[PDB]
C-alpha cells in the first residue's frame, strides 16, 4: 500500500506547508491520502496561490479555505511533514 | 490525449514551447522539484497515448525528466498513474505500447518502493500484453523482468498470474 515511511514536524512557514497544514486540519495526512479515502477527480484549489480551496472530511461535512496563507507561524510548528 | 493537448497549450504548462538548433533538450520554465507531481504527473502520463508531432515529443521528454528528477515525489502519486498507464496499453497500439513499456521501466527504477508498490495494479495493466508477447516481444519480458526485479517477493507470482506463460531467471 502507498502510506508514507516517515514524519517529522516543520518549523518554516512555506506553500508546502500552507497546503499540508490544510489537509491536516480537515483529517488528512496529505493529498496522497485524501484520494485514497475519498473519490477524487481533482482537488479544488483558489486560482492565484495554488492552495486548496476545499475538502470533505471523513464524516461528509465540508471544510473552506480562504484564498489568502491560514497557516499562523504559531502553528506552522505543528504541521507534519511526512516521507515517502 | 484530448486533455494532455488542452493542457500543452495552457500558460501553465511546465516546458517551454521551443526548439534550440544545439541539440532535442527541452527547457522548463518552471522548476521540477516545484512542481506538485499530484497535479502535473498525471497529465503527463496522460499523453503516452499521443502520437501526434508536437505533442508526443513534449509528452515523452516531459515524462522521463519528471521520473528522472521526481525524488520522492514520484510515490506518492503512483496512484494517479494507474489509469493512464492501463488506458494507454489498452488502445492496443504497438508504438504506444513501446514507449510505455519503456516508460513503466523507468517508473519501477525511478525511486525507491515504485516497483514493489506497483504489484497489486499488475492485473490492471498487464492483460493487453498476452496479446503481444512472444521487437515488441523481447521488450515485454524485458520489462516483465524490471518488474519482478524491483518488486519484491511477491512481483513473480502476481506477473505468472496475469501472464501465465512468463517464465524468468534473474
Ligand atoms: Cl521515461
Amino acid at each position: 500500500d502507498v502510506k508514507p515511511k516517515s514524519v517529522s514536524h516543520a518549523k518554516k512557514w512555506s506553500e508546502e506547508i500552507e497546503n499540508l497544514y490544510r489537509f491536516q486540519q480537515a483529517g488528512y495526512r496529505d493529498e496522497t491520502e485524501y484520494r485514497q479515502v475519498k473519490q477524487v477527480s481533482m482537488v479544488d484549489r483558489w486560482p492565484e496561490t495554488g492552495y486548496v480551496k476545499k475538502l470533505q472530511r471523513r464524516d461528509n461535512t465540508f471544510y473552506y479555505y480562504n484564498k489568502q496563507r491560514e497557516c499562523d507561524d504559531k502553528e506552522v510548528h505543528k504541521v507534519k511533514i511526512y516521507a515517502y | 490525449s484530448t486533455a494532455f493537448r488542452k493542457f500543452y497549450e495552457r500558460g501553465d504548462f511546465p516546458i517551454a514551447l521551443e526548439h534550440d538548433s544545439k541539440g532535442n533538450k527541452i527547457a522548463w520554465k518552471v522548476e521540477i522539484e516545484k512542481l506538485d507531481y499530484h497535479h502535473y504527473l498525471p497529465l503527463f502520463f496522460d499523453g503516452l497515448c499521443e502520437m501526434t508531432f508536437p505533442y508526443e515529443f513534449f509528452a515523452r521528454q516531459g515524462i522521463h525528466d519528471m521520473l528522472e528528477h521526481g525524488g520522492n515525489k514520484i510515490l506518492p502519486v503512483l496512484p494517479q498513474l494507474i489509469i493512464p498507464i492501463k488506458n494507454a496499453l489498452n488502445l492496443r497500439n504497438r508504438q504506444v505500447i513501446c514507449v510505455t513499456l519503456k516508460v513503466l521501466q523507468h517508473l519501477v527504477v525511478s525511486a525507491e518502493m515504485v516497483g514493489k508498490a506497483l504489484v497489486p495494479f499488475y492485473r490492471q495493466i498487464l492483460p493487453v500484453l498476452n496479446i503481444f508477447k512472444n521487437n515488441i516481444g523481447d521488450l515485454i519480458q524485458e520489462t516483465l523482468e524490471a518488474f519482478e526485479r524491483y518488486g519484491g517477493e511477491n512481483a513473480f507470482i502476481n506477473i505468472k498470474y496475469v501472464v501465465p506463460t512468463y517464465e524468468s531467471c534473474l
